[PDB]
């Protein structure tokens, strides 16, 4: 039981494999909604600082067109919970969190193991 | 304890020895040092009393984990984690730093051994006595 | 009953010595201290009685995980879980902390060891007696 | 305070003997040296006082890894990480270095052994005494 | 923590399994840009020396035309940062870095494990 | 040390015994050798004093790893790495060079044993004395 | 200096005993032999002096890998690689050769054993001394 113990251990573990020099940011957009005529723009960014761990790099090939893209998997803490379509900014390079994957056996997940795919293509 | 200057000096010397203690709230440091002053004899040292008291307080708090308790913890004082791992992300393994076959209990931390050798320098660890009158 | 404000001082002293006990309901601490006062002498210390009783109560509580939660602790005190793991989520193992050698029960927990040293400092570890007339 | 230029020479010689300490801030080393000076005598060496004091301070700093980082250190001196691994990136293990066999605490690090030999050659390891009349 | 420890270990490991007798080089091309009519050439080569190790050779078969080419993997150091579209000169043979694969958990990745595919076909 | 030709001869002897020290900057070797000459006695050898200085310097610097620290290294003197491996690229496992159950600590490196044998041949390991007058 | 033809005979017979030593430059061997000549005596053999000096120099060189490569050796004499393996090409493990049980440093290499056997056969392994008036 005692999920606070799992929480503290996960926090220390994530802090172990992290570098406090990589600029990482998290972008949450929301609350859109169209005009009576049918076109508008959502004016909100909601960017916040964050830090964590990354592993398993992979490259992307689409049809041989030389686009040179890459994707990552991550490990994070339980502050500023991750949603299913948020943006993660890494070193000036933006990725979409395609999957959250919270390491879970209870509510208020102890940590997240997201899968990131590079923006555009 | 006899004043506050000695207490502050002891806490500051302890923090100089262990820079990690600078972020710990000083209240627990006061508590630990005023509990450790019960064991030290200033008649014996009378010049390095602050150094000895800080050394003994550090060893006393680092015996087996007694300062390990911050504002948030549970009753893990009877048991020690040996390993912890996420299933597919990372793994980590712990262990005890020093074996203590001697059983004197005072050579359980480096600060304890330092305090014993400092005690032998100041006034020997012998205890020789005779019945008087 | 042992003196009320002295008991309050003892319980708050052990609480600020181990901050993790702040969340524990108070009356359990009252019961533990009122039970532990049966062991320590009075005139032997007569100055640091509060510190000594706090130390011995803490040692008694953390002897072998005798002090548990309120209801969340399952009715299993003769059984200890060494390890557990969920399928693809996490894993963990455990182990003993002290590995005692003499079976005195006193050099088995850090609190007990500190109380033992305090007793040796204050009164002694000797019992010399002879038949009276 | 012991002579300022002698202390500077001590820290300089220690630094040039162990290059890795050049990055450590000077004041922590100052504190370590002025704390370690309490052990050695002067008339014992009176020529290699700087050498002996630097050796002993180095041994104290490297006793059980007591000298740690400033803030990067986490408040666990009672626990050592035997091994750690990331999932698909790397892995690593550790272990003890010396495996002391005599419990002298001077024969536990190479620096302690070096200082022990220096003391033995200069004055000796003996203490013969008798009562005054 | 202490990623310099991992840096030193990786450098020593790469130096272990390497031969300082294989002519190896790195080629970087960049700074193009077209004419007002639509055709030009970027006049630069940017070749630099480099050393490393390789493993897992694999031949190339297309449809049975007997072209007889091969492909390999690499292990490299943390200097002369490897990009996604660079050329690697191996013993008279050029390959293109199809995949970088930095072994990374922090910034300035400790080492690279690139995938090299032979030039032309 | 008393002059410069003996110092240069010692440095040359060390470098032509172990050639990996040719890359090491000279001043560190100078510090090590002038520190190590504090043990060797000229009157015993009087002919192979340079050889003895070189042997002692090599053994003392290779005792357990103290010259390991070059211009950049971290606080790894208290722990030994036993294995290191990338997840799918290569692996490497290390181990101790010599076992030393004797504990004399002169029998820890081959240079130490060579120096001890040289001492035995030139003037025996004995130390026999009597109280004068 | 020993006679030049004696040194040449020693080094050449050493090379024919161990042909793999042909590739090393001829100056390191001169240095090793000139250091090893400080151990072998004269009247003990007076016949097979070249054989004895070659055997002793070989034992000194191959004691604990004292003789390393020219530059291919890394500055790590206190660490041995027990195994190494590349990911998908090959693997290899390492191991010790003698497992000495006497702590003599002469029953550690085959050359040392041969040298002691020859010494015992020719002169002996004893020393009876009596006081001179």
């Amino acid at each position: 039981m005692n999920y606070s113990q799992i929480e503290r251990m996960a926090r220390k573990g994530v802090a172990f494999f992290t570098d406090p020099s990589r600029p990482m940011n998290l972008i949450k957009q929301g609350e859109y909604g169209y005009d009576e005529n049918g076109f508008e723009i959502p004016p909100m960014e909601q960017v916040i600082p964050i830090s964590g761990a990354t592993r398993r790099p992979n490259a992307r090939e689409i049809d041989g067109e030389t686009i040179r893209a890459s994707d990552i998997l991550g490990i994070f803490n339980n502050d500023h919970e991750i949603n299913e379509g948020d943006y993660i900014e890494i070193d000036g390079i933006r990725h979409v969190v395609v999957d959250a994957r919270p390491v879970q056996a209870s509510l208020e997940p102890v940590a997240y193991r997201p899968v990131l795919r590079r923006v555009s293509v | 304890i006899m004043n506050q200057e000695t207490l502050i000096a002891a806490v500051e010397q302890m923090r100089k020895l262990v820079p990690a203690l600078r972020k710990v709230p000083d209240e627990t440091l006061y508590a630990w040092v005023e509990m450790a002053e019960l064991f030290v004899c200033q008649k014996t040292f009378k010049d390095a009393y602050v150094k000895a008291i800080a050394l003994y307080a550090l060893h006393l708090a680092f015996l087996d984990g007694a300062l390990k308790g911050e504002d948030e913890d549970l009753e893990s004082y009877s048991r020690r984690v040996t390993s912890f791992s996420l299933s597919g992300e990372f793994s980590q393994t712990f262990g005890e730093v020093t074996k203590n076959q001697s059983g004197n209990m005072m050579l359980s931390t480096p600060w304890g051994k330092m305090f014993e050798q400092l005690k032998a320098r100041r006034r020997g660890r012998f205890a020789l006595m005779t019945g008087l009158r």
